[PDB]
């Protein structure tokens, strides 16, 4: 269905790690630690943001099924990239994601023989949990790609490189620290992710000659009440991730 | 050990299997009965034959396509069964161009064999607007459901396309509905390719057998100058440009005797010269999927009928 994968707060509330004694608090950290590990996977990999992304949709509604106390994110998150590159053409070798996989999570420990038996068994721990998650996504794994809809968004409203890049910025922390992907199509969370991009620069954004404001012609749904209400959300998680808001920070 | 969630799966027992519909040892494909319907549907199972590299990523690919084509022209992939085993499950289509072409009893009128080709063409279009290739037509990959709705089928071996230079595969489709372009070499084609399938499948229709049945590439390409004509930067600017242009030992007397060669088993002027700008040498030059529907042969008498006799 097109509204299988989105969540109202009740759903999100009920979630199947909630069912099994999570607090609200450590399932979300325990997502944000998830999309932590793909970016910094993806990066050694040398994979694409896109494919970063696309893994921590998957992530994300991975555990809307399966809950945190049956599957450790330490292990979901190298299968669902590993899935995710194939997905999106940047093909990885098993072994290869393997290899990466085990000095993110453990920098000291010594790299196994490939010949061991416990090598050869985590390699099929890892393929068999890639399946559980074809399984548990039924099989759907074209994502809606927020990025190219914050790209037209900014455009078709006229933004400097900053405002623009600022935005952006917003889009792929919007990601790996909330759940608004799990509750609102790509073409709202933009409009948040430029509102507050615009509200964080003191950038002001002039009615169109009719009336309107800008989002309306991005979305019909989108009001100004929403966009407060989410960009405030997404401002305070901002606040509590440590040098997170440096990176767009005036400096001069 | 203990069993877990899967809402959005079906074990593919639901499904009762019939009989390998397929034949040829390939796929492993059944026609199955829904066990409470009676519903019936084609199965695949997802070959996981040296798949070192987890789940297949030319599945994945085919997946991704079945899933984004949705049209009465085009196979319909309803779900994906599980078991550790994968299988696609399709709408049941009781018959398969190429049976009906091989089957002797089986005959089609001229307004018939319009309708078949208008329900092709109409998918190839559907398939390209959506920048999908299908790199395999073939009578075989055309099947036809007991209401005499065409479906393109197959989609294992398609791709995706775009604008860019692009670098795809070359060794794509069956040897005999193979084009020029791949045979010398090209990696950056496009839907050009599915439309010359179309017409080795359109002059199918009457002789009921593939027109050029090639061993070798070498030898397809001989049969192909034999047809219609020999490569020429006159018949084909910018033939040359291609390293085995002539380093593949091609012909230089040809010329070409499509509407001649067919002149026999197809009888109307409109469907000769239909056929004959479907197999067309110049990718470029070859008519498309569009300017095809619009071509006299399915607006002239007798029109394009239905077809469930
Ligand atoms: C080998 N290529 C194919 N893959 C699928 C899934 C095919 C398919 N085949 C049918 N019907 C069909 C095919 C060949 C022969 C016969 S018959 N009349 O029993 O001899 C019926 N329907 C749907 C699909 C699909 N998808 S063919």
């Amino acid at each position: 269905n097109n509204k299988r994968w989105y969540f109202t707060r009740e759903q999100l509330e009920n979630s199947p790690s909630r069912r099994f004694g999570v607090d609200p608090d450590k399932e979300l950290s325990y997502r944000q630690q998830a999309a932590n590990l793909l970016q910094d996977m993806g990066q050694r990999l040398n994979v694409s943001q896109l494919t970063i992304n696309t893994a921590i949709v998957y992530m994300h509604r991975f555990y809307m099924i399966q809950s945190f106390t049956r599957f450790p994110g330490n292990s979901v998150a190298p299968a669902a990239l590993f899935l995710a590159a194939k997905v999106e053409g940047q093909p990885k070798k098993l072994e290869h994601v393997i290899k990466v996989a085990h000095t993110c999570l453990h920098p000291q420990e010594s790299l196994p023989d490939t010949r061991s038996e416990a090598y050869l068994q985590q390699v099929q721990d890892l393929v068999i949990l890639e399946s559980i998650i074809l399984q548990t996504l039924g099989f759907e794994l074209t994502i809606d790609h927020p990025h190219t809809h914050v790209v037209k968004c900014t455009q078709l409203v006229r933004a400097s490189k900053d405002l623009a890049q600022t935005s952006y910025f917003m889009a792929t922390n919007s990601l790996h620290l909330t759940t608004f992907s799990l509750q609102y199509t790509p073409p709202v969370v933009a409009c948040v992710c430029i509102h507050l991009a615009c509200k964080w620069s003191n950038w002001e954004i002039p009615v169109s000659t009719d009336g309107k404001h800008w989002w309306e012609y991005v979305d019909a749904t989108v009001t100004l009440e929403l966009l407060d209400e989410l960009t405030h959300e997404l401002l305070q998680i901002l606040e509590k991730t440590p040098n997170r808001l440096k990176r767009i920070w005036n400096w001069r | 050990y203990d069993s877990v969630e899967c809402p959005f799966c079906d074990e593919v027992s639901k499904y009762e299997k019939l009989a390998k519909i397929g034949q040829g040892t390939f796929g492993e494909v059944f026609k199955a009965r829904h066990r409470k319907t009676g519903q019936k549907v084609a199965l695949k199972k997802v070959l996981m034959e040296n798949e070192k590299e987890g789940f297949p990523i030319t599945a994945l690919r085919e997946i991704k396509i079945l899933q984004l084509l949705k049209h009465e022209n085009v196979v319909n992939l309803i779900e994906i069964c599980r078991t550790g085993s994968i299988y696609l499950v399709f709408d049941f289509c009781e018959h398969d161009l190429a049976g009906l072409l091989s089957n002797v009893l089986v005959k089609f009128t001229l307004s018939e064999i319009k309708r078949v080709m208008q329900m092709l063409l109409n998918g190839l279009y559907y398939i390209h607007r959506n920048k999908i290739l299908h790199r395999d037509m073939k009578a075989a990959n055309v099947l036809i459901t007991r209401d005499g709705v065409l479906k393109l089928a197959d989609f294992g071996l398609a791709r995706a396309f775009s604008l860019a230079p692009n670098r795809y595969t070359n060794r794509v489709v069956t040897l005999w509905y193979r084009p020029p372009e791949l045979l010398l070499g090209e990696r950056d084609y496009g839907p050009p390719i599915d439309l010359w399938g179309a017409g080795c499948i359109m002059a199918e229709m009457w002789t009921r057998s593939p027109i050029m049945q090639g061993n070798t590439e070498q030898h397809q390409l001989a049969l192909i100058s034999q047809l219609c004509g020999s490569i020429t930067p006159e018949v084909w600017p910018n033939v040359d440009n291609y390293e085995l242009y002539e380093k593949l030992e091609l012909v230089k007397g040809q010329k070409r005797k499509v509407k001649d060669r067919l002149k026999a088993y197809v009888r109307d002027p409109y469907a000769l010269d239909l056929i004959d700008k479907l197999l067309v040498l110049d990718p470029a030059q070859r008519i498309d999927s569009d300017d095809a529907l619009n071509h006299d042969f399915f607006w002239s008498d007798p029109m394009p009928s239905d077809l469930k006799g």
